[PDB]
């Protein structure tokens, strides 16, 4: 699973995280997280380890094995847990959800004792991680984004749209950047370069990006810092180019016939490999590999029973 | 004031103006009311100063002449204004009543009350009796003595009004309350002979009838099984069974008590002896034996009482079965000025309603020959609901004060509430009262429609819907709602109507009732009322509410499946509303009700202050949240905020249409609905 | 059974209002004559004797006989009814036929196929002409529930004014303007 670079991690409500080759549609193995549904997935840059966030669990598994046995394993807080994330240096994992307290759980630990706590606003909807050892992005249900330093609980608060909750926020490569989407989904992009002190600086408003969104679900970046993508709660995904943040292309899973309409919401997006391919998913149990600047749907994976959501995938070994 | 507000630099000026107006026309009630209210508002402002400085006793003592310099004339002006008006005077009386209850240790207030309460008609004091018997002879003699004097004074004119409240009060566990009840009841028996004793007999018989020994033992043995088998709390189990064992030891008084002893008591005594032997010897095998016996008794009683349908009065109350022309006012009555209805007799048996809870349907025949129906029930705190009905009466009077709400008949449907001692009493049965959930079930059954279709669609998409995130839930919920047509009640509204004209009138009354109740629900703190508690009239189609629960803004504290919005207008309701939906009639009614609330905000604040202030009821608000008195003050502040347009925009002033639209937009938040409890069936 | 049609076909020969009342009476009597229930076959003679018993029992006998009649015979009786409705403006006959339509709409058997769209146009118009303004409002709302149309919205405004309820007219106008220009 973890030894094959083009594997895509997919999961839905049906308590199974499947792993299937992006370019062929062939499933290799599965993982069981019967505690609850998937609220989020993640494939570590550590090469390799699985994370799956759901209600009262951050279940961490061994991505390399054909049987990814549990790692720590959480068994987290007694409230709903929404987000995940692995640091690029083999460092701590980061846990969100309700209550307003971001938990920090080491990868090397083998018990439930937390290593650090960070202060946040209304329950965390998303977490993303810089290559920097002292920067971390969180998006909350309050409409507020939060930077913290990973070491000292020094933090910066941002609120680009206070009356509109933020659901997904991510980075760009070359360290200090930020992008985010909210309950309107009109994406925002800032540059975070840079500094650590009593407040973690500096937010630089760069641009606003008009995703065709009535409620946005996930926004992510490319490893090469050339592309951005967003997903609407209605039936579409969109792709921009980072150099100018102007619309490259789109995916429309809404058929012309009304009978097939409302097949599902577009849950999750991100890019893999070169600046040509993109991985997304829908709640009709269909995980999709399609193309950048082209809109051509290449592979479709109907291997799940209940509402695929929030994909994750490997990119290299 | 409209240019300056109320403050230390403005109080004496406006008081001088109001006093000059009083001197120009001393017969003008409005000027006297203005002067007394301005003194009360000055008392409130200097109280705000007192709380600002004291919270950061000397300041209170220093203001104990400043506050008296307004409180004493506030109390006196309220007395004179009350003597100059009737009906609405109770509002002014309430302004007195709360005020000195807060200031009931200063002697000048005592002198003013002792000389001024004689300027009030006793018939209007009759409307105050519950909050008098709540504070009679408590640890504050300056208040308790005056309250005892007032209740004795009431006893000299209308003892019948005091017999029931004092009969209930005498069963209070507090020594002072019981003894004060004894004194006032003797002072009343000087006039009424043994009617106190007859009422006590009736109350005790009804209390015993309300819960059988079978039912008391059912609850007690359920708790005992839980503690010994679930918690393994042997001591707690014995504590629970101790008064229950005592009741069984005391022996029976009626045929069902004797029958219980013949059937269950003989075995329950053996289990009792096994428990007693454990508690001095440590035989856990004896505990197992006694517990298994209690288990069998519990299951036998549970299987015995679905037949609790026809409860014959002979076997639970021979005294009441042979009821005669007792000179006791029928419960739910009376107007003192009118031919009070005396109790002639009652039906030979009672009809019990089958549910988790088991009220008795009582029927009574009075002096005028009419029938009166009631719902006796235990395990139920009815003082809360009695105050809620007083508040409904307040709101109805406010609407009756508005010509728009007189030509357009807006009113909250009211019914009886008659608490009895030991958390029980008679509620009252309302005819033609149909559960909305039952109406939807009726439509679906008559057309062979499966009832759980919407929930089944939800679970087909998400068998584990509960542990989903907000957007996951919204996806599943909106797909299901699109996959159904929640318009059953509109079809029943059309079908049950004899003609188009009756349908039109019923729809109009329906929509007006929905608007009025939604606005009143937001303002008074609506929340925990499932569709089961939401009733409909067969004739008018106006909406009724039987359960009041925790609807005092504290039910919003719920976190396990809330109650995120104080009020709701569901899809089914809008489907039965007019073509316009909100537009036209509904929005107009909501605006009118909010205007009435804003204009008479002072009265609503005073009455909710009366409810929140009383310690007996205020202590029950600790079940939910927070320094209880400080949270009470905060609650009254939030009430003022809602009544001043400061709930959505606190640091602003919401206009009536602005606040109405904000409330509507809150109610439109389907994202909140997905999180809420499925008892409020969110697909309708 | 078929005799009931023979009086119904008499609708092709009535002009005056008294003639239409006679037509309704004779149809009522013949419906009572061959009613499925013997309780009405017995009351046929009394209905001939008095007259208003035919009127009161017209709905009851009509429902049973119309149920017994087959598809073509039902359509023939319906065409007779439609001739009566579209021929003359009589409050009594029209209201009786509207009452039949109301019962059949309410009853599970389905409405009378009086004309296209169940005559919801004609019925509504007749409900306006017989001063049953709420009845016409109901028919216009049946039209509305298929979709908002400027004519339907304006008709609802007019009927609401006719019902002395300016509130409903104002709300309907606001809905019309927000939905379309
Ligand atoms: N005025 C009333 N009129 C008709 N039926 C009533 C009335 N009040 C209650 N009921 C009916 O009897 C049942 C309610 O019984 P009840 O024991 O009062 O509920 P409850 O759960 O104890 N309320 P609460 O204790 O406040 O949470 C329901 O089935 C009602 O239909
Ligand atoms: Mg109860
Ligand atoms: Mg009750």
């Amino acid at each position: 699973v973890g030894s094959d670079p083009v594997i895509l991690a997919t999961a839905g409500y049906d308590h199974t995280v499947r792993f299937w080759q992006a370019h062929s549609g062939i499933c290799t193995r599965t993982v069981q997280h019967q505690d609850s549904q998937v609220n989020a997935l993640e494939v570590t840059p550590d090469r390799s380890m699985i994370a799956a966030a759901g209600y009262q669990h951050i279940r961490m598994y061994d991505l390399n094995s054909n049987n990814p046995n549990p790692i720590i394993s959480y068994d987290g807080v007694n409230k709903n847990i929404a987000s995940v994330g692995f640091h690029e240096d083999g460092r701590w994992m980061y846990t969100g959800g309700e209550d307003c307290t971001a938990r920090i759980w080491d990868l090397r630990s083998r018990n439930l004792q937390c290593q650090r706590i960070f202060q946040v606003n209304a329950p965390i909807n998303c977490v993303c991680l810089h290559p920097n050892q002292a920067e971390l992005i969180v998006g909350d249900q309050s409409g507020a984004i939060h930077i913290w330093d990973l070491k000292t609980d020094h933090n910066e608060q941002l609120i680009p749209e206070p009356e509109v909750s933020i659901t997904s926020a991510h980075i760009d490569p070359d360290a200090s950047y930020m992008a985010a989407v909210n309950s309107t989904g009109n994406c925002y992009v800032w540059n975070l370069t840079g500094g650590i002190g009593d407040e973690v600086t500096q937010l630089i408003p760069k641009t606003k990006i008009p995703a065709h969104t009535r409620y946005a679900l996930q926004c992510r970046f490319s490893p090469d810092s050339t592309l951005l993508a967003t997903c609407s709660a209605d039936q579409t995904c969109k792709i921009w180019r980072t150099s100018n943040f102007s619309l490259m292309t789109e995916l429309s899973i809404k058929s012309g016939n009304p009978g097939e309409s409302s097949r599902g919401w577009m849950w999750g997006c991100a890019f893999s490999g070169d600046s040509q391919y993109i991985v997304t998913a829908s709640s009709d149990n269909l995980a999709r590999l399609w193309c950048v600047e082209t809109g051509e749907i290449k592979r479709e994976y109907g291997g799940h029973q209940k509402a695929v959501v929030c994909l994750a995938f490997n990119d290299s070994v | 004031l409209n240019l300056q507000g109320i403050n230390e630099s403005t109080i004496p000026k406006v008081l001088q103006y109001y006093s000059a107006a009083t001197e120009h026309d001393r017969s003008w009630y409005k000027a006297w009311h203005a002067w007394a209210v301005m003194n009360f508002e000055a008392v409130l402002h200097y109280k705000h100063q007192n709380q600002a400085r004291d919270e950061k006793k000397k300041v209170t003592e220093d203001l104990s002449k400043t506050l008296l310099m307004y409180t004493v004339p506030a109390v006196q002006g309220f007395f004179r204004s009350i003597s100059l008006s009737r009906g609405n005077n109770l509002q002014d009386t309430l302004r007195v009543l709360t005020l000195w209850f807060d200031y009931g240790h200063w002697p000048d207030v005592n002198e003013a009350l002792v000389e001024g309460v004689k300027a009030i008609q006793i018939d209007t004091w009759l409307q105050v009796i519950p909050q008098l018997i709540a504070r009679i002879d408590t640890p504050r003699p300056l208040v308790g003595r005056l309250i005892h004097q007032l209740l004795t004074d009431i006893g000299r004119y209308h003892p019948q009004a005091l017999i029931y409240p004092l009969t209930v009060a005498s069963k209070s566990t507090t020594t002072a309350r019981h003894n004060a009840a004894n004194k006032i009841l003797k002072n009343m028996c000087e006039h009424s002979n043994t009617l106190v004793q007859q009422a006590m007999m009736v109350s005790e018989e009804l209390i015993r009838v309300a819960i059988l020994w079978h039912e008391m033992w059912h609850e007690g043995l359920e708790e005992a099984s839980r503690l010994y088998f679930g918690e393994r709390n042997v001591k707690g189990m014995f504590e629970v069974l101790e008064p229950l064992h005592a009741m069984m030891e005391r022996g029976p008084q009626t045929l069902k008590e004797t029958s219980f002893n013949q059937a269950y008591g003989r075995d329950l005594m053996e289990a009792q002896e096994w428990c007693r032997k454990y508690m001095k010897s440590g035989n856990v095998k004896d505990l197992t034996q006694a517990w298994d016996l209690y288990y069998h008794v519990f299951r036998r009683i549970s299987k015995q009482l679905p037949q609790l349908t026809s409860l014959e009065l002979q076997y639970v109350s021979p005294k009441l079965l042979m009821c005669r022309d007792l000179e006791l006012a029928v419960p739910g009555t009376y107007d003192p000025n009118q031919p009070i209805i005396r109790i002639q007799s009652i039906a030979p048996s009672l009809q019990v309603i089958t549910s988790k809870q088991r009220p008795r349907k009582l029927t009574l025949m009075g002096s005028n020959g009419h029938e009166f129906v009631f719902l006796l029930k235990g395990h139920e705190d009815l003082r809360q609901d009695e105050r809620v009905m007083q508040l409904f009466g307040l709101v109805n009077t406010l609407l009756a004060n508005d010509p728009t709400s007189l030509r357009k008949n807006l009113s909250i449907q009211r019914y009886a509430v008659i608490p009895l001692s030991t958390n029980s009493g008679l509620i009252g049965w309302v005819p033609h009262c149909d559960t909305l959930h039952a109406l939807i079930r009726d439509y679906r059954e008559k057309k062979k429609i499966l009832l759980n279709i919407e929930h089944r669609i939800m679970l087909r998409m998400a068998p584990d819907y509960d542990h989903l995130t907000l957007m996951q839930k919204v996806e599943v919920f909106e797909h299901a709602v699109n996959n159904t047509a929640g318009d059953d009640l509109a079809k029943l509204l059309w079908l049950k109507s004899p003609s188009s004209e009756v349908w039109f009138d019923r729809r109009t009354n329906y929509t007006r009732s929905l608007a009025v109740m939604s606005m009143v629900g937001y303002i008074l703190g609506l929340g925990d009322r499932h569709p089961s508690n939401l009733m409909l009239d067969r004739l008018s189609g106006k909406i009724l509410h039987i359960d009041f629960g925790d609807c005092f803004e504290v039910a919003m504290t719920r976190e396990k499946f809330p109650e995120k919005i104080p009020f709701r207008l569901t899809r089914m309701l809008t489907n039965a509303m007019e073509v316009t939906g909100l537009d036209g009639n509904y929005r107009i009614t909501c605006h009118t009700v909010m205007e009435v609330l804003r204009e008479h905000k002072d009265s609503v604040m005073a009455v909710l202050e009366a409810f929140v202030y009383d310690p007996l009821l205020n202590w029950r608000l600790m079940d939910t949240n927070t320094a209880l008195n400080k949270k009470a003050i905060q609650i009254i502040n939030r009430v003022r905020d809602k009544l001043t347009g400061r709930d959505f925009s606190h640091d602003d002033t919401l206009d009536v249409p602005t606040q109405v639209e904000l409330l509507i937009k809150q109610a439109t938040s389907h994202e909140n609905l997905c999180q809420c409890y499925i008892g409020w069936c969110p697909f309708w | 059974s078929t005799i009931n049609l023979q009086k119904a076909w008499g609708a092709a020969r009535r002009v005056s209002k008294d003639d239409w009342l006679e037509w309704l009476r004779r149809l009522s009597l013949e419906l009572l004559k061959d009613s499925s229930s013997p309780s009405l076959r017995s009351c046929w003679a009394l209905a001939q004797a008095y007259n208003p018993m035919a009127r009161d029992l017209f709905n009851a006998a009509f429902v049973s006989c119309w149920s017994e009649l087959n598809e073509d015979q039902q359509d023939e009786l319906i065409r007779s009814i439609e001739l009566a409705l579209t021929s003359q403006d009589i409050a009594e006959v029209t209201q009786t036929l509207l009452n039949l339509a109301e019962f059949m709409e309410h009853s599970d058997k389905g409405p009378l196929p009086l004309r296209d769209d169940n005559g919801i146009v004609l019925l509504g118009e007749r409900a306006a002409k017989c001063r049953a303004y709420a009845k016409a409002l109901h028919y216009k709302e049946l039209e509305f529930q298929k979709g908002p149309t400027p004519a339907i919205l304006e008709s609802l405004i007019s009927i609401n004014n006719k019902l002395q309820q300016p509130e409903a007219a104002a709300g309907v106008l606001e809905y019309a303007m927000k939905h379309f220009g």
